């Protein structure tokens, strides 16, 4: 009659903290840039959407 | 620091092999191997403890 | 304390009075459906962000 | 924040049935058997009834084994006992245990927490009202040895009788002592204060009787 009780369970690392992947859902994009305009015979930086 | 520790014992446990090939109680027994860290650093669990007298 | 009449392949005996608590290895028999005199321990060595 | 906290009681005819219950609040309700333990006057505790977690294993002392039921409402935190037939022998101060595990086969623990008993009285009795009578200091014979003079109150039902000397103005020398049931099935007790017997004839002393089950209040005068 000598019996012995066994349980056992998961959870998520502390390193999750840290070190973890990201499934992340992609739906639109939006577009920028940086141009060199040579206005005047002057460098000027133009940045916009 | 060490405070945490001075109501604390060391205790024996079941290992797999003494060295002999043969399996013993000892007071060395692992209890766990981490390996989180990416730089191949890694964190070893014992019974043993260490900085206390 | 000498119990004089049985045999010492008879009997069994162990320690139960203690004074000092240890972490509840998986490699060591739980006395209690849950476990007594709890007390708690901090892991040292956290992880951390680093350059290689 | 962890308590349990009792409810009902009160006076009850013999052969009729009570129903007692606790809240439970500070702890999680679902971890933990539950037992009822009561404790007559002038005895120790005595174990009553108790059930296990999810209603597994039910347990009844002998004798109220065919009397009392016992059971548990998880959803609501709380515990109820269900007495019948109540007799005189059932009369004591019942609380609500909580254990320390889920199970009662586990002989390693003992109960920790408990709440505060409520009472519970098994009588064929009116709440009858007290009789109050003086009681003279036999200032012929005692009075070498300082007077003692006192009341006694009789003849009521309801326990919860308080008595107390000049409204509450006399603290120092006085004596009070615990009810007795009487086989009529009342109580009565008595009260004494001691004072110099040269302050006899110059003081006037008031034994204040309180019964608050029914509103009656008597002011009783004592004299040598
Ligand atoms: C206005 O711009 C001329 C082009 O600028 C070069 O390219 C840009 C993208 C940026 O990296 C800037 O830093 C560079 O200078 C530039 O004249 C220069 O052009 C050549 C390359 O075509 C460059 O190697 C050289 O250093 C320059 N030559 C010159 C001075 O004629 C300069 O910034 C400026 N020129 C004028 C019109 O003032």
């Amino acid at each position: 009659e000598n019996t012995q009780l066994s349980e056992a369970h998961v959870e998520k690392s502390e390193s999750c903290k840290t070190e973890f992947a990201s499934a992340y859902r992609a739906h639109t994009a939006s577009a920028s840039a940086k141009l060199r305009v040579l206005y005047q015979g002057n460098n000027i930086t133009v940045t916009a959407y | 620091n060490f405070n945490v520790y001075k109501a604390t014992r060391p205790y024996l446990a079941h290992c797999p092999d003494c060295g002999e090939g043969h399996s013993c109680h000892s007071p060395v027994a692992l209890e766990r191997i981490r390996n989180e860290a990416t730089d191949g650093t890694l964190k070893i669990q014992v019974s043993l403890q260490i900085g206390i007298k | 304390k000498v119990i004089n009449n049985c045999k010492v392949d008879q009997c069994h005996a162990a320690v139960t009075n203690h004074k000092k608590w240890q972490y509840n290895s998986p490699l060591v028999p739980r006395n209690a459906e849950l476990g007594d005199r709890k007390g708690k321990i901090h892991i040292p060595f956290p992880l951390a962000n680093v350059t290689c | 924040e962890v308590q349990l906290v009792e409810s009902g009681g009160g006076l009850v005819q013999p052969g009729r049935s009570l129903r007692l219950s606790c809240a439970a609040s500070g702890f999680t309700f679902d971890d933990y058997a539950m037992h009822w333990v009561r404790q007559a006057p002038g005895k120790g505790l005595e174990w009553v009834s108790g059930i296990s977690w999810n209603s597994g294993s039910i347990g009844y002392a002998d004798s109220v084994k065919g009397r009392f039921t016992i059971s548990r409402d998880n959803a609501k935190n709380s515990l109820y006992l269900q007495m019948n037939s109540l007799r005189a022998e059932d009369t004591a101060l019942y609380y609500c245990a909580k254990d320390m595990g889920y199970s009662g086969n586990d002989d390693y623990y003992g109960m920790d927490v408990w709440g505060q008993g409520t009472t519970v009285t098994v009588s064929s009795a009116s709440t009858k009202g007290p009789s109050v009578f003086p009681l003279a200091p036999s200032s012929k014979s005692t009075s070498g040895g300082t007077a003692a003079l006192g009341c006694l109150v009789k003849d009521y039902f309801p326990e919860p009788v308080t008595v107390s000397w000049n409204s509450g103005a006399l603290t120092s020398g006085v004596h009070t002592f615990p009810a007795v049931l009487q086989s009529s099935g009342l109580y009565s007790l008595s009260s004494v204060v001691t004072v110099p017997s040269s302050s006899l004839g110059t003081q006037t002393y008031i034994c204040n009787v309180n019964h608050k089950p029914s509103n009656t209040k008597v002011d009783k005068r004592v004299e040598p």
